[PDB]
RNA sequence: ACUAUGUUCACG
RNA sequence: GCUUGAGUCUCGUAGAGGGGGGUAGAAUUCCAGGUGUAGCGGUGAAAUGCGUAGAGAUCUGGAGGAAUACCGGUGGCGAAGGCGGCCCCCUGGACGAAGACUGACGCUCAGGUGCGAAAGCGUGGGGAGCAAACAGGAUUAGAUACCCUGGUAGUCCACGCCGUAAACGAUGUCGACUUGGAGGUUGUGCCCUUGAGGCGUGGCUUCCGGAGCUAACGCGUUAAGUCGACCGCCUGGGGAGUA
């Protein structure tokens, strides 16, 4: 459920929690975990390339399986786990042979359900297939952009691609943006919708909730001096210049798409 | 004229279209009761059977297809 | 939903007389036979019976003198919503003593005229003009 | 909906025989049987307000029979509730 | 609707159209018929019908015509 | 438990498969208590209008008694199958015979 | 197609 | 104690009763392309608007969303609000048939609870058409309108809130009783189905009328007639269903 917290303190007042009752309460499966040290937004050169990131809670990386390499092998969903490295939840899948892997939990899924993947299989939520084999006009997620790769598109909580059309070797997909992209039919896609759709109704409530998610404070250009940001200076709340990034490029309606290579695949741009 | 027959009763079925095509006009529309007789009960069974026959493309919805 | 059976009897009589009807069937009772006989004894009704064993149906036979009916008017006084018990001296006289008021007294059901002389009052059931 | 076998099972157990099927003991059990079947229906659906009016008829109807049965006889009233699981 | 009229004829004669649709497509689904207004304007077309039909029985008056 | 009347239509080129299709749909139902009362393969009958831009669909009428689990499993095998162009599943009112 | 207004009390 | 009230059981019939999930066809809109050559659009009459960048018209393929032509009626169902393509899933009631059972278990109901059109409101979607606001063009003495071209909230779905309408038969709920006629609709029994018959007895329902009632209009076995039970409400108009 989406439970609103009672106003016992200012900072608590506005908090809205997404309390999933079906998640596991305990330590995760270690073999799939590994360390994930933080950058703080800095790179090779030790310089802030991405602003406003740094701090937060320490969090380990779960090796989630996007490829779904196991063909013609059934797999029982053992337990749904919380993932700090992701918007969506994950499911500890135990394959019939012996292996265990983490996968993104679709919407219709619980501890006990069985999933199969490969070439044949059945058309059901969670069952990964080649997009050729999937019926046209169906809800998919964890969609590959290249055959044999992991899975790029629709991985966030409540996110899903819809297969619009199927032109021979190619499949026209309508993405969550509204962009209609043409991908290869040999590429795979996990059926259904990505779970944890309540995620968006979470509201943090306090400053520190953003700080313990690893975000840092965003200072407005207008607040700065002219030397710092193009917006800057003025003796008491001035502006009078067109909105811009700290590096002068115009924000607020200014197309930065310039790939050129992959412009053939885009059937129609978003709107 | 009226219904099926004197000792008919029966039920208006969608599968048969020979006797059923009499009750629709040339355009494809269902003909009303005030033109073809029929009790209100059998007109409703008919109207349903036309719509089921239309789903299976046994009868047409119209004549602009 | 059928709270007063006695009022219902007196409507069937009243409406039967309006319709110019000969006989008036209804479900019987102890108090129904007592009132019906008092109406008969003075002379509003011309004979009655109580035909039935398991489910008795008391049918009256209404009286007519001219084209006009005999029972000019008949109404419930001591209805169940408001019971009306009158004292010996306070007993009414319907139409200045040429119509009767059926009164349930301690010595059985009787008319208002007989109640005065007998020396007792009671529940005044219905005025009959 | 209550099938033929479901009613006939309750009728030939609480009452005297399959012949007897109108007792307050029987009547209340048939309502309790349907009311408990309808809980699974109103678990989801929820917006089915028209069927709820048919249920709340059955509920109130059952209370009128039990309140009758209590005033009529305290012995068989208390014994019926222990078996059906009412009172709550 | 699909009217050929053999070969020597021409002169339109397509009452098939005029006694089937036209009024249904046009003076009905042209502008907004406010849900309630049909229930009003039908029930007055319906009340006006039996008004005439009941009068037609009592139309045989003296006349002297 | 319940009687039904399945009337599905199949694509022309896959009408050779229909003999095979019927044997699988019979085997699903005939095992679970209720028997099929009357089959009747209609044949490659003309369409009143073009469905999916084609004419002549291969009609098949089963008419069968089954529980709700088996019939809804058969209902899903029509949607997840490109060969079958449409179908409908009617209700009870006893078994029947003849009529076309 | 659009197309406004007629001061107050009275006389019957 | 009893059985006619009330309720249960059997068996069928009808129905846009309800909730959830599918899918069908016509159309509209936009999207891409073919054809094609000046208009189209609209109106009382015009103009704003779209069009030589090739529109309109016409064709082909696609995406969407919402609504279900004809059947469809003084037809049906629902307590009221209300409810219409077709199909399954679960589901409430209604009516009839002849029995068996229970044995007055009933009728009303202040407080109280539940549902309750449309418009609103919150949150997340969705958005073709339509369309408050808004803009432009006409109209006009003026035109914050009516008419025209655009067009956002809304209208659609999931989950809550709102709690009102000329929520109207302007007619409280239950029961008894009192001449008729013409229909519709759904039953069920008896003879010959001896040919789309008839002859009966139940529900729901539209219209016209008798006595009676009514200020009159009208109502009239579904009373506003004749009575009973209980509830709600009324007490001149404005102030005011306001403070
Ligand atoms: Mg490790
Ligand atoms: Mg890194
Ligand atoms: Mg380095
Ligand atoms: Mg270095
Ligand atoms: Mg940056
Ligand atoms: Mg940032
Ligand atoms: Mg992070
Ligand atoms: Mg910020
Ligand atoms: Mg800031
Ligand atoms: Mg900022
Ligand atoms: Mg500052
Ligand atoms: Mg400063
Ligand atoms: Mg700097
Ligand atoms: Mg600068
Ligand atoms: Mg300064
Ligand atoms: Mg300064
Ligand atoms: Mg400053
Ligand atoms: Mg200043
Ligand atoms: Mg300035
Ligand atoms: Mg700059
Ligand atoms: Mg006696
Ligand atoms: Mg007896
Ligand atoms: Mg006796
Ligand atoms: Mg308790
Ligand atoms: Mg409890
Ligand atoms: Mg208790
Ligand atoms: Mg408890
Ligand atoms: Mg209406
Ligand atoms: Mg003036
Ligand atoms: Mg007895
Ligand atoms: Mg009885
Ligand atoms: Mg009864
Ligand atoms: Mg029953
Ligand atoms: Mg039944
Ligand atoms: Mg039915
Ligand atoms: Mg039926
Ligand atoms: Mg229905
Ligand atoms: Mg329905
Ligand atoms: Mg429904
Ligand atoms: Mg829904
Ligand atoms: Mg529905
Ligand atoms: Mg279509
Ligand atoms: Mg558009
Ligand atoms: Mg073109
Ligand atoms: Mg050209
Ligand atoms: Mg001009
Ligand atoms: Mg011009
Ligand atoms: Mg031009
Ligand atoms: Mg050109
Ligand atoms: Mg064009
Ligand atoms: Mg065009
Ligand atoms: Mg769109
Ligand atoms: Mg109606
Ligand atoms: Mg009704
Ligand atoms: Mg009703
Ligand atoms: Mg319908
Ligand atoms: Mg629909
Ligand atoms: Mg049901
Ligand atoms: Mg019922
Ligand atoms: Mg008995
Ligand atoms: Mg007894
Ligand atoms: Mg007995
Ligand atoms: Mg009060
Ligand atoms: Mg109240
Ligand atoms: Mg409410
Ligand atoms: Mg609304
Ligand atoms: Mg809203
Ligand atoms: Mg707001
Ligand atoms: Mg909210
Ligand atoms: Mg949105
Ligand atoms: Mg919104
Ligand atoms: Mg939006
Ligand atoms: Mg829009
Ligand atoms: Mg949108
Ligand atoms: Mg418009
Ligand atoms: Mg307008
Ligand atoms: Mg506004
Ligand atoms: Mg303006
Ligand atoms: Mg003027
Ligand atoms: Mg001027
Ligand atoms: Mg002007
Ligand atoms: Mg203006
Ligand atoms: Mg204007
Ligand atoms: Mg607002
Ligand atoms: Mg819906
Ligand atoms: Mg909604
Ligand atoms: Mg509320
Ligand atoms: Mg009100
Ligand atoms: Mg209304
Ligand atoms: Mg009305
Ligand atoms: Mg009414
Ligand atoms: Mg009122
Ligand atoms: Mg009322
Ligand atoms: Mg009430
Ligand atoms: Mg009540
Ligand atoms: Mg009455
Ligand atoms: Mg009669
Ligand atoms: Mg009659
Ligand atoms: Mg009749
Ligand atoms: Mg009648
Ligand atoms: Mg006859
Ligand atoms: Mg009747
Ligand atoms: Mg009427
Ligand atoms: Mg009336
Ligand atoms: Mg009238
Ligand atoms: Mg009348
Ligand atoms: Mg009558
Ligand atoms: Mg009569
Ligand atoms: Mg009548
Ligand atoms: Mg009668
Ligand atoms: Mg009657
Ligand atoms: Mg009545
Ligand atoms: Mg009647
Ligand atoms: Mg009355
Ligand atoms: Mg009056
Ligand atoms: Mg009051
Ligand atoms: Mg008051
Ligand atoms: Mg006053
Ligand atoms: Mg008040
Ligand atoms: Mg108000
Ligand atoms: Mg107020």
């Amino acid at each position: 459920a989406v439970v609103k917290c009672k106003p016992t303190s200012p900072g608590r007042r506005h908090v809205v929690k997404v309390v999933n009752p079906e998640l596991h309460k305990g330590k995760p499966f270690a073999p799939l975990l590994e360390k994930n040290s933080k950058s703080g937004g800095r790179n090779n050169n030790g310089r802030i390339t991405t602003r406003h990131i740094g701090g937060g809670h320490k969090q380990a990386y779960r090796i989630v399986d996007f490829k779904r390499n196991k063909d013609g092998i059934p797999a029982v969903v053992e337990r749904l786990e919380y993932d700090p490295n992701r918007s969506a939840n994950i499911a500890l899948v135990l394959y019939k042979d012996g292996e265990r892997r983490y996968i993104l939990a679709p919407k219709g899924l619980k501890a006990g359900d069985q999933i199969q993947s490969g070439v044949d299989a059945a058309i059901k939520p969670g069952n990964t297939l080649p997009m050729r084999n999937i019926p046209v006009g169906s809800t998919v997620h964890n969609v590959e952009m290249k055959p044999g790769k992991g899975g790029q598109l629709a991985r966030s909580a409540g996110t899903y691609v819809q297969i619009v059309a199927r032109d021979g070797a190619y499949v026209t997909l309508r993405l969550r943006s509204g962009e209609m992209r043409k991908v290869e039919a040999d590429c795979r896609a996990t059926l259904g919708e990505v779970g944890n759709a309540e995620h968006m109704l979470r509201v943090l409530g306090k400053a520190g909730a953003a700080r313990w998610r690893g975000v840092r404070p965003t200072v407005r250009g207008t607040a700065m001096n002219p030397v710092d940001h193009p917006h800057g200076g003025g003796e008491g709340r001035n502006f009078g210049k067109h909105p811009v990034t700290p590096w002068g490029v115009q924000t607020k309606g200014k197309k930065t798409r310039s790939n050129k290579r992959t412009d053939k695949f885009i059937v129609r741009r978003r709107s | 004229f009226c219904r099926f027959t004197a000792e008919g009763v029966q039920e208006i079925d969608y599968k048969d279209i020979a006797t059923l095509k009499n009750y629709i006009t040339e355009s494809g529309k269902i003909v009303p009761s005030r033109i073809t007789g029929t009790r209100a009960k059998y007109q409703r069974q008919l109207a349903r059977a036309i719509k089921r026959a239309r789903y299976l493309s046994l009868l047409p919805y119209t004549d602009r297809h | 939903s059928m709270q007063d059976p006695i009022a219902d009897m007196l409507t069937r009589i009243r409406n039967g007389q309006a319709a110019n009807k000969a006989a008036v069937t209804m479900p019987s009772s102890k108090l129904k036979v007592a009132i019906a006989n008092v109406l008969k004894e003075e002379g509003f009704i011309e004979d009655f019976k109580v035909e039935g064993d398991t489910k008795p149906e008391l049918e009256l036979t209404l009286k007519y003198f001219q084209g006009k009916a005999v029972v000019e008017s008949i109404q419930r006084v001591s209805r169940p919503g408001l019971r009306i018990y009158k004292r010996k001296d306070e007993l009414p006289k319907v139409m200045a003593g040429l119509g009767i008021a059926v009164v349930s007294t301690s010595k059985g059901v009787m008319t208002d005229r007989a109640a005065r002389q007998a020396g007792l009052g009671g529940e005044i059931i219905c005025y009959v003009a | 909906s209550l099938s033929t076998e479901a009613t006939a099972k309750i009728v030939s157990e609480f009452g005297r025989d399959a012949n007897d099927t109108g007792s307050t003991e029987v009547q209340v059990a048939l309502l309790t049987a349907q009311i408990n079947h309808l809980q699974g229906h109103f678990a989801e659906h929820k917006k089915d307000h028209h069927s709820r009016r048919g249920l709340l008829r059955m509920v109130s109807q059952r209370r009128k029979l039990l309140d009758y049965l209590k005033r009529k006889d305290v012995a068989r009233y208390t014994q019926l509730i222990e078996r059906l699981g009412l009172r709550r | 609707i699909k009217v050929r009229e053999n070969e020597p004829f021409d002169v339109a004669l397509r009452r098939f159209k005029r006694s089937c649709e036209k009024a249904g497509v046009l003076a009905e689904v042209r502008r907004r018929e406010f849900y309630e207004k049909p229930t009003t304007e039908r029930k007055r077309a319906k009340a006006s019908a039996v008004k005439r039909h009941a009068k037609k029985l009592a139309r045989e008056n003296a006349r002297r015509t | 438990m319940r009687h039904y009347e399945i009337v599905f239509m199949v694509h022309p080129d896959q009408s050779e498969q229909v003999p095979g299709m019927i044997e699988r749909y019979t085997a699903a139902i005939t095992g679970a208590e209720g028997k099929i009362h009357r089959l009747e393969d209609w044949g490659r009958r003309q369409l009143a209008y073009p469905i999916n831009k084609l004419h002549k669909a291969h009609y098949v009428l089963m008419n069968v008694e089954a529980p709700q689990e088996v019939i809804d499993e058969l209902e899903t095998t029509f949607r997840f199958n490109d060969a079958v162009i449409r179908s409908m599943v009617m209700r009870t009112k006893h078994a029947v015979t003849e009529a076309s």
